[PDB]
């Protein structure tokens, strides 16, 4: 199904159609970030980004290089002001269980 | 590194053992680095203890995917045959036999 998202400006008669995976990447305001890791940690290209339990973004793509794995991710403009660039990113694709007598 | 770079093509059973023929895509052909190792990821291992509890072999995504993990190297000549190690410990110790050599 073709979906239309209107905008503003000079009228035009030709357009370039992008897939639904890249739909977030072509928004007028979006925060694109590149983050590196030595391992993929089982993170695909459709995983979400979560802040305070609320999804605020989405992983766009993953690339494998000699040094390691680079993820390109996007953050929606609604929560763009809550990013607060001096921030941290943590893997949530793996579960860890620690057992003990008390802890 | 958590990224699928190849696929097992076929498996054959002989008198000596089992021979796997596998393929590596040309995109990651330069990352193979022939002096490398191959480890089985089709079996899960759980070790419990008072202080040391570990879950090796394969994660849940790795268990539902299965296959062979590649430990890359630094420099090699890409020899033909390669050994397959039963688990991570044997691969690190470079021991391809169940009983260790007498000393």
């Amino acid at each position: 199904t073709f979906e239309l998202v209107p905008g503003d400006g000079e009228p035009r008669k030709e357009f370039v159609v992008v897939p639904g995976e890249k739909a977030l990447l072509h928004e007028p305001d979006v925060l694109t970030l590149t983050l590196t890791a030595p391992e993929s940690y089982g993170i695909d290209a459709g995983q979400p980004l979560i802040l305070h339990g609320v999804q605020v973004g989405q992983v766009i793509d993953r690339k494998l290089t000699s040094k390691g794995v680079t993820f390109t991710v996007a953050i929606e403009p609604q929560h763009r002001e809550l990013v607060k660039g001096d921030s941290k990113f943590v893997v949530n694709s793996r579960v860890d269980v620690k057992v003990g007598l008390d802890g | 590194h958590g990224v699928q770079v190849g696929q097992v093509i076929d498996r054959k059973l002989t008198s000596k053992g089992v021979t796997f023929t596998v393929a590596i895509e040309p995109q990651h052909r330069e990352l193979v680095k022939g002096d490398s190792k191959f480890v089985v990821n089709s079996r899960v291992d759980v070790k419990v203890g008072l202080d040391g509890v570990e879950f090796l072999g394969a994660s849940a995504s790795e268990w539902i995917n299965g296959g062979i993990r590649i430990l890359p190297g630094d420099k090699g000549e890409m020899k033909a045959s390669y050994p397959l190690y039963a688990n991570l410990e044997k691969a690190l110790e470079n021991s391809l036999s169940d009983l260790p050599t007498t000393t």
